[PDB]
């Protein structure tokens, strides 16, 4: 049925994009995070030193 | 015998209603027993409500 | 028997559970993907266990695409349904009976035909357990028992050695008489648990015998050798490192190949899961890394979850 | 050049004892790091 | 030659009860033994 | 010309570095990879540069299985060998005889046919870039040129543009004419340099056009569209993000396929990298882990690298 | 459906007009996280 | 030659024991650097609260 | 011309003597140019001597 | 056909020698239309 097709294409869509943005998000996500904990490691090590 | 007929037709018939209604069996049990008892359309999507 | 019961014997493992350390803990058989692939799993409960996972694998000839499964799971009773892409429906269940008595049903469709339908029923004792399962059971107008039916039987002969029997009853389409077939399983655990052996003599002259060994809290290694006219088998050694941050585990098979799957828990929450392998006999690669999320939706969930 | 059909379990059990040899020796517990 | 199928399949399951009887007494039989010895 | 000279701009960049910010910066053209691959660098010496790398790449096509290169480079002289499977010798010499001219030749070499030998000279002025490469290059005995011959000329009519043309000559076997084309390059650089386009109306009616942007310190963007009977083009986006501990590329390609290079340097020397794509239009994708290992054989190098 | 020969560069020109654009707007600073 | 077949016999054992080797070290060793930098981690925290 | 024949003939003498001692050339040049000066054998082989 | 390929290359360089002379006189061209207006 045409109302399947839609169905169908638009969840294959969907699926694309969720596949896009996980991997190109996941290795900025991660580089976020470690960027992020170093500075809160710095600002312990400055805490630290003050 | 009679009563292995009545087996055979019991395991289609169970076969035939899980093979549709299994993964909703188990989202009904879950969400029924959870406390909080999350709208149907927000458990099934793959974000964090709280 | 009051005087035979002064030996006072533990209840060994089941029969499934026979190569559990080896085959499950410190190989890649069971974990091992290819190409991408990403797993979101979300908590909705903790008492009553309850959670909804999802996958997006693209690469990997064995997963699929997607893959929704919710899973649920209380003090006694145990559920899991797995749609899949071309609504390929799995499911499991486990209801116990009793503390030590539980029967486990799955079953598998793809596409209208309940391929895979097993029942079995888990009897665990002081010191046997017996588990039987029949796979694809069904009756026939001859009368006759149809389909696979298997039982197995496992007895604890010292604290330190289980010694038990595999029967296999299979009838492919009645008309013929279904094959029977044997096989023999020994389980030997060290006085100090510190090594764990287990042979198992299958069906059709095949030997599938293994080792295990615990090095530390965190090192942890061991062996298995297959065997199955000519016989076709090989022999791997493997290594697993569990540590607060990551599980590493390595192996080594004789037919060369080399593999590996480090699990790098970056939070609490998402693990990225790297995951390469070597064929030194064909000199290819088969490499893949992923993901794994495990995001809840409840305050107290969430409240638990970050201490 | 045999390789014999036996040829085939003899070297799966060789390095099978060989491995199980070398697990429960010294030399594992060496692997294992100190820290 | 269902005759000779159905024979060595009952012969098997015979056997494997034999062998079940044997291990569900072996605790005894081992205390026997360490009896004897 | 004292009263031309008034304007005083300044030169721009290389034709070769053209589209630098754009295609060797913000996009994985030049540093994607596939299957593992483990790169180890030794260092031997600062002042003097110094480097003996190594390669073993497994499971890519386009990568050796081993490949040897030593660096060699000072103020003025830059060398570098590079030694491959199957004895496919790769070598690159540049010598400067002034500040702003350069001499560079590279040679490829693979199972004894020097299949590339280029000669060019570059040489940089106030205002413009002009360089000559000569690939190939011979003699015969009817004593016309062989081989392709390239120059390529770039003026900087203004301090935030500039323009010039790349002539190129190219003669196969030399019995028929050489055919001849020329293409033309244009560069624009904002005031405040925040961002850079390039376009290049390549030979045979190709246009190859680029932007560039910098958003931060950390984050800079680009676009490069491509063209070249009926034409076959691609439009790319792409950006890379950089911080102290890892560089990040991304780029989403106008053929539907979506790539990503994250690269982690856990340790000052080792740096662990990540190379994923997909290729939505088939559904396949093509992944690779890797490694870059830089270890230094001297002690006050090591001292150096530890801070 | 057509797919003229200048339709594909016409999906370039606009494709490559409408990144320029999204690149240069305030949406790519926004793009860029604050930390 | 001979000599030249057991070189390249040799060199190619070579790389593949140095392949296994880098396989089956670099995430074994970055997970010990990890477990070592959290144990460091833990110690600076416990400095800090002594 | 004659030149053109002396530029060919010095062409391929040059790509002949280059195709086998260029990575000798530049090993040499580094080794010769460091202050300390590693022996050949650990200068080759990726293992740190310092 | 050489002649007709030997006289296309040749133009082709000479049109490149005039845009060669029009990019290096250019920043005179834009310096003298940036007094005119």
């Amino acid at each position: 049925s045409f109302v399947r097709n839609a169905f169908t294409k638009s969840g294959n869509l969907a699926w694309t994009l969720t596949t896009t943005a996980l991997l190109l998000g996941v290795p900025l996500s991660l580089s976020i995070l470690a960027e992020q904990q170093l500075i809160e490691m710095e600002k312990t090590f400055d805490l630290q030193s003050d | 015998d009679e009563s292995k007929e009545r087996i055979s037709k019991i395991l289609t018939l169970t076969h035939n209603v899980a093979h549709y209604g299994w993964i909703p069996f188990v989202l009904y049990l879950g969400w029924a027993h959870t406390s909080n008892r999350p709208n149907f359309l927000n458990l099934l999507s793959p974000l964090p409500s709280v | 028997h009051s005087h035979r019961q002064s030996l006072e014997l533990v209840n060994p493992g089941t029969v499934e559970n026979l190569n559990k350390e080896v085959s499950r803990d410190v190989f890649l058989s069971q974990y091992f993907f290819t190409g991408l692939r990403a797993d979101l799993n979300k908590a909705f409960s903790m008492n009553p266990a309850f959670q909804t996972s999802h996958t997006f694998s693209i690469g990997s000839q064995a997963l699929p695409k997607y893959a929704f499964s919710a899973l649920f799971a209380n003090d006694n009773l145990f559920a899991q349904g797995n749609i899949d892409n071309d609504l390929s429906v799995s499911g499991r269940l486990n209801y116990g009976w009793d503390k030590k008595n539980i029967s486990k049903v799955n079953l598998q469709i793809s596409d209208g035909q309940p391929t895979m339908c097993q029942l079995e029923q888990d009897y665990q004792a002081s010191d046997f357990s017996v588990n039987v399962k029949t796979l694809n059971p069904s009756f026939s107008e001859k009368g006759e028992f149809t389909g696979v039916a298997v039982a197995s039987f496992l007895q604890s002969v010292t604290p330190q050695l289980a010694l038990g029997l595999e029967t296999l009853y299979s009838r492919t389409d009645g008309s013929a008489p279904g094959d029977a077939g044997v096989s023999y399983l020994t389980r030997y655990v060290s006085k100090k648990q510190d090594w764990i052996f287990s042979g198992q003599l299958q069906a059709n002259g095949a030997l599938i015998a293994s080792l295990w060994r615990k090095v530390a809290q965190n090192v942890e290694a061991g062996i298995e050798t297959t065997l199955q006219p000519t016989v076709e088998g090989s022999t791997t050694i493997g290594a697993k490192y569990e540590y607060r941050q990551s599980v590493y585990r390595g192996t080594l098979d004789s037919n060369g190949k080399v593999a590996c799957f480090l699990e790098r828990k970056v939070l609490p929450t998402l693990s990225v899961l790297f995951c390469g392998e070597i064929d030194h006999f064909k000199n290819d690669t088969k490499i893949g890394c992923g993901l794994q999320f495990e995001t809840a939706g409840n305050q107290e969930l969430l409240m638990l979850q970050q201490g | 050049f045999k390789e014999s059909p036996l040829y085939t379990i003899a070297l799966n059990g060789a390095f099978f004892v060989a491995g199980v040899a070398f697990i429960q020796s010294p030399l594992m517990d060496m692997l294992a790091p100190q820290l | 030659e269902k005759r000779a199928h159905q024979e060595q399949t009952e012969k098997t399951l015979k056997q494997a009860a034999y062998v079940a009887a044997f291990l569900w007494v072996s605790p005894m039989i081992w205390h026997l033994v360490k009896k004897q010895w």
